[PDB]
């Protein structure tokens, strides 16, 4: 998890109070944060006068109590808040523009932005646009897993995928495949697939129009509900409308044509937030809708399907014979090495082929666990919970695949004593640069272009 | 087993010349009823009161070509599918019926018509049994 | 690791009237509901919107708030729906009262309100088969004369705990009006593991609202507000109305008694006492 | 549609202040295989649910254990208060496998005894789980029923699947005659309520001595937790209740006195019964076509109750088991809840 919390804190505080303007922000990104930052902020949210900070710690009793680092770590690390240490004590308040930016905002305040969602003539049905992103959505995929449909066509949103460089594949003959990033694109569907994304815009986002509260607000305003019109009209910056042109463009944004309107709020941006039911021609039900069967017997097993996470489930495994709604294709150790032959590791397979097409693998659950739970401590021979007769398998090809590390680059041979190991090794291992840190070896590594701290001490032993 | 008797003598025998020359029976006719006569002569024994209830084996083969002459209410009470049973096919049966039967199988109203509602459904049903 | 807050509010217009006549008549339970009416949005913005419910004890009877009961068949737009759509049924049942309803207090449906989120709680509960929602429920009253302790409801009361126990939906009390702390309410709430605040009326206590009652759904590692001691010599002797701790109990009847007794005929159940043992209690 | 118990009748007088020991037969027999490890981890399994289900609804009651293996009543657990000294003597057994055959004549003296020193208020009452098709009896039986009878114990058994006459024959007996106390399962599920069953108290057509006045008292939590001390089991106790009589400390518990020898509950053990005291009439369903009241749930808010016309399923069920005495619906859920977790009739409740 990218955690977009660490690239929220990243910012010093000017800019996160330059944010903090817009209300609905404050209160998104408070949901953004632990539960007992949460709490204590309401604690401070309504009492005008900034307070000590051993009487919070005396809120919580024991265990658990560490949370509370865990939690003024956090307001702490983004510093929402600021420490009054005047009589000793720390005297503390949130930044009170926030603390107001949600005030206002928790008690009807004057927050036009937050509140930019000028409703109009509901012109949205649920089926109506409900894939008309989702195709958009979803073909994206395909264009960037690689498919007969041209889905990631969108030459800034390609040149965002080029930019944001996260697939695996031969951008000189154009491709960006599954990479580790590219396996982590098929791992993080919505929340990943969401953010994992979203950030890239970030990460395009430093030429021109900074405008971050613009661009932000352009975010959790769309985060905010589908007020549809009323700002696509008026109520957005220049950066909106190209953040709205980018939100259509990223398809994430429910904009219908004609370029004069307030865009209709996509279910995507509920589900930017959403950590909750998040499915949704006229067939769209699930859970059903990935289908596929899971067992040992290394094959596809589909009668159900989601048509484009077929192919991308064979990215792991030849395709050899589709039919209507099941395709002939070997999931077996030879089909493994392709995974591998992009490199990554099927451990994410696991679980999530554990947690995916069980739709289809329903009586699965139960022909297999039988409910091996409490049964644990009376048979000392389990039963196939969760499934690990392959997996097993496949983590022994998993080594028996990989069963290899290279390095490169020089090698430093021969060393001395137990200084530059024990003085600057283990301080290699404590200024990251090492490739081997094996103490006796008298010889060490790293890739050759790495030495900027490496051809330094030694020297100096 | 299927009791008999012909472990005795002509005593039966000769007593059958007079009793099949001059009726038309043979020693079978004899024969097959009487030990039936004596089988089931037991089996009335196991039931005093329609309280009562119980588990009424036969072990024999010929059993199965004897259906035919039991007294009717045994063989109303005798189902087909406990035909030629085996044991396991047996001992299935009672331990169910067994464990059915313990219940407190108390209906205590379709008993009205088994049972005769007292002064009542005689009244009842012999009046509409007046035919 | 959403949750559920299900408020319980009464409004007993006597005492609602008595809020004015207690302390001044500076502003009644119109500025409560106010503080309130902003307190479940934090609790709205608190959770991943988990869920709320609202449910309100009239007068004559008892009536869902929030949840939008069949009635057609700014403020971030879901916030603004909830309060002011409830409000029009706050105001819609403010509607419902004449003096025909003002003759018939002769209980107060504060414990059958009660009841009704439970219920509520497990209707959510049962149904809430995918990712089960930790609940709690909330009560507030204007604690006022014309019964200073209403004695029926105890049962009832208690029968809900029992339940909150089994549910595992812990409980919390805002008593608000004269100095008589409901043990019934203060055993509850220690007892359902909630807190429990006799403040006095006149402060928009969102200020308590949020510290004091933000605090169970899911989180729980932490210490409890309440006040002292919740001392639990329970009911009084219902024959005398002298709270006990050298109890009576009778027997079969069940009833609580002190060395009162008639000797006989249980004064709730017709039980002549068995006269030797009766004698048997003069041993000292 | 409907299996209902009709009438909540005791209609007055339920035995509450229970002694309850619990018998379970430890043999071979408990060793085929009807159930899964077998009849007898079931059996220890569904009896450890039972504690607390029994001690939920009885916080007020003694009970104890009894194993009869090898032809031996055996004493596992003495009776007591706390269920968890009760609770974890099970799992000690649980592992542990049976020997032998049942002996039930040394099962119901050994009772017999161990009963002998409860009040007489106390319900004396044991609880038979058996699991054989015989036993083995030391001594006489129909004599040694009637000395039970001339005690006042009630018996209950659990019949395993069959019925033997002479425990048919003890339940009757000591239910003065009038019997239901015989029940033997035919299916596992049965089993689970058949304890469930055997939680609540037990009268039916009572004869009635002289129900005395109930001594007890209540005694006070404490604070410092630094103190510790105890007076029942000696131990430093961080701090707890204290008698209101004897004054001294005790281990939380609704124990006895340690001190001055009398019953210490709070109340809510009191409370714990009343349901149990006066229960509630059904909730009755409703007719498929006159209920016409609000569609939305009473109790809970469900919309439903009905189905606003679905030919073969609108009138298949007016889904609106409602109160009489109130004469206010109730959801479905509801009321299968209502009458099960705290009965507390809402709609009767407020009027
Ligand atoms: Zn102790
Ligand atoms: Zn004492
Ligand atoms: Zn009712």
């Amino acid at each position: 998890k990218h955690s977009v919390t660490q690239y929220l804190e990243e910012i010093p505080q000017q800019v996160q109070n330059r944010l903090y303007t817009s209300p609905a922000t404050c209160l998104a990104i408070y949901r953004i944060l632990p539960p007992l930052a949460k709490f204590f902020i309401m604690a401070m949210v309504f009492n005008e006068n900034e307070v000590p900070l051993l009487d919070l710690d005396k809120w919580v009793n024991s265990n658990g109590k560490l949370q509370f680092q865990n939690a003024i770590k956090s307001m702490k690390s983004l510093h929402l808040l600021i420490p009054n240490k005047s009589s000793g004590t720390l005297m503390i308040n949130l930044n009170p523009t926030f603390k107001i930016s949600l005030r206002n905002a928790l008690t009807g305040g004057e927050v036009q932005n937050s509140f930019g969602v000028v409703v109009e003539e509901n012109v949205v049905s649920l089926d109506l646009l409900d894939e008309y992103s989702a195709n958009k959505w979803e073909t994206i995929l395909h264009f960037m897993v690689g498919t007969p449909l041209a889905k990631i066509p969108s030459e800034k949103v390609l040149n965002l995928l080029k930019h944001s460089k996260l697939m695996e594949e031969v951008n000189s003959t154009g491709e960006f495949k599954i990479t580790n990033e590219g396996f982590q694109f098929l791992l993080q569907e919505i929340n990943s697939q969401l953010w994992t994304l979203l950030l890239q815009y970030l990460k395009m986002i430093e030429t021109s129009k900074m405008d971050l509260v613009d661009v932000l607000h352009f975010i959790f305003m769309l985060g905010a509900l589908e007020v549809g019109k009323a700002y696509k009209i008026d109520a957005l910056s220049e950066t909106q409308r190209i953040m709205l042109q980018d939100m259509r463009d990223y398809g994430l944004v429910f904009q219908k044509h004609s370029n004069d309107s307030i865009f209709y709020p996509t279910k995507l941006a509920l589900m930017l937030t959403s950590d909750t039911k998040t499915i949704r021609g006229l067939k769209n039900q699930d859970i059903p809708d990935g289908s596929l069967i899971v067992e040992t017997n290394f094959k596809i097993y589909s009668y159900s399907n989601s048509p484009l996470q077929i192919a991308v489930l064979s990215l792991f495994v030849h395709l050899k014979a589709r039919f209507v709604n099941m395709v002939l294709g070997q999931i077996t150790r030879e089909s493994i090495r392709r995974a591998l032959t992009n490199g990554i590791t099927a451990d994410q397979i696991i679980a999530y082929l554990e947690t995916h097409a069980h739709p289809q693998m329903r009586r699965l659950a139960e022909e297999k666990l039988e409910k091996k739970l409490e049964l644990d401590p009376n048979c000392k021979e389990p039963l196939q919970v969760l499934p690990p007769t392959v997996v097993d398998q496949i983590r022994l090809w998993q080594l028996e695949l990989d069963r290899v590390i290279t390095y490169e680059g020089s090698l430093y041979s021969d060393f001395e004593t137990s200084q530059e190991y024990n003085l600057l090794s283990k301080y290699a291992q404590d200024i990251g640069v090492l490739l081997w840190k094996d103490d006796k070896k008298k010889k060490f590594f790293i890739s050759k272009e790495g030495n900027s701290q490496v051809l330094d001490f030694a020297k100096r032993k | 087993g299927i009791p008999f008797q012909y472990t005795e003598s002509r005593i039966l025998k000769a007593r059958l010349e007079f009793m099949r020359e001059n009726y038309r029976i043979r020693e079978n006719d004899f024969l097959s009823f009487d030990a039936m006569r004596h089988a089931a002569q037991c089996l009335g024994r196991v039931l005093r009161g329609k309280d009562d209830y119980g588990v009424m084996v036969l072990a024999d083969r010929r059993f199965s070509r004897k259906r035919s002459q039991l007294p009717k209410w045994i063989a109303q009470g005798l189902s087909d599918a406990d035909l030629n049973l085996s044991t396991d096919m047996a001992i299935s049966n009672t331990k169910q019926f067994l464990r059915t039967m313990a219940q407190p199988t108390d209906p205590k109203d379709q008993e009205g018509v088994s049972v005769w509602s007292y002064e009542d459904l005689i009244k009842h049903q012999n009046s509409r049994k007046d035919q | 690791s959403p949750s559920l807050l299900t408020v319980i509010i009464e409004i007993a217009p006597k005492l609602w009237t008595t809020f004015d006549e207690e302390g001044n008549e500076k502003g009644s339970i119109i500025k409560v509901l106010e503080a309130l009416i902003v307190f479940l949005n934090a609790h709205l913005a608190f959770n991943s919107a988990n869920k709320v419910a609202v449910i309100a004890a009239y007068s004559q009877g008892i009536k869902y708030l929030y949840p939008e009961s069949t009635s057609a068949l700014x403020x971030y737009r879901r916030f603004r729906n909830v309060d002011e759509t409830l409000v029009e049924e706050i105001y819609k049942l403010f509607e419902l009262e004449k003096k025909q309803i003002e003759q018939n207090s002769q209980r107060s449906t504060l414990a059958g309100a009660m009841s009704a989120g439970l219920t509520y709680v497990n209707r959510i509960s049962k149904e809430s088969v995918t990712t089960s929602l930790k609940s709690r429920l909330l009560v507030l009253t204007c604690g006022s004369g014309s019964s200073k302790d209403e004695i029926f409801q105890y049962i009832p009361i208690m029968n809900c705990i029992f339940s909150a126990t089994k549910m595992k939906c812990p409980i919390d009390v805002v008593k608000i009006g004269g100095s008589k702390e409901s043990t019934f309410l203060q055993q509850t709430t220690d007892a359902t593991n909630g807190v429990y605040l006799h403040v006095e009326s006149t402060e928009g206590l969102i200020q308590y609202l949020a510290t004091a009652m933000f605090i169970d759904p899911s989180l729980r590692p932490i210490i409890v507000k309440p006040n002292h001691g919740s001392v639990d010599f329970r009911t009084s002797c219902y024959l005398t109305g002298r709270v006990v701790a050298v109890g009576f109990i009778c027997s079969v009847c069940l009833c609580v008694l002190s060395i009162i007794p008639p000797g006989n005929k249980c004064p709730a159940c017709d039980s002549q006492f068995d006269e030797h043992v009766i004698a048997k209690l003069k041993r000292k | 549609k409907k299996r209902t118990a009709k009438k909540n009748i005791t209609p007055y007088q339920r035995g509450i202040i229970r002694s309850l020991i619990l018998t379970l037969d430890c043999s071979e027999a408990m060793l085929e295989k009807d159930l899964r490890p077998n009849r007898h981890a079931m059996i220890i399994q569904y009896a450890i649910d039972f504690v607390h289900e029994f001690f939920d609804q009885n916080p007020i009651s003694q009970m104890g254990i009894i194993i009869m293996r090898n032809g031996l009543a055996q004493l596992v657990s003495q009776v007591s208060g706390n269920p968890q000294d009760h609770i974890d003597a099970l799992k000690s057994i649980r592992k542990q496998e049976p020997k032998g055959n049942p002996s039930l004549q040394n099962a119901l003296e050994m009772a017999r005894g161990l009963l002998l020193p409860v009040p007489a208020h106390c319900t004396r009452e044991v609880l038979i789980v058996f699991g054989s098709l015989s036993t083995t009896d030391p001594g006489d039986i129909h004599q040694t029923i009637d000395s039970l009878v001339s005690e006042k114990i009630r018996v209950k058994v659990l019949g395993l699947s069959a019925q033997v006459a002479i425990c048919k024959e003890l339940c009757k007996a000591t239910n003065y005659g009038d019997e239901s106390f015989y029940k033997i399962l035919l299916d596992e599920t049965h089993l689970k309520e058949l304890f469930n069953e055997a939680v609540t108290p037990l009268p039916v057509n009572k004869i009635n001595k002289g129900f005395t006045l109930v001594k007890m008292g209540f005694p006070t939590r404490i604070f410092e937790d630094t103190p510790t001390f105890c007076s029942c089991h000696s131990k430093l106790v961080y701090g707890g209740y204290f008698c209101p009589n004897c004054h001294s400390k005790v281990c939380s518990l609704p124990t006895v006195c340690p001190c001055c020898d009398l019953m210490l509950i709070l109340s809510t053990h009191l409370a714990r019964s009343y349901h149990h005291l006066m229960p509630l009439k059904t909730f009755a369903e409703v007719p498929t076509t006159e209920k016409f009241r609000s569609e939305d749930c009473f109790s809970c808010q469900s919309r439903f109750p009905x189905x606003x016309x679905x030919x073969x399923x609108x009138x298949x069920x007016x889904s609106r088991y409602r109160c009489e005495d109130c004469k206010q619906e109730f959801c479905v859920d509801c009321d299968v809840f209502i009458h099960e977790i705290l009965h507390n009739c809402p709609g009767c409740e407020s009027k």
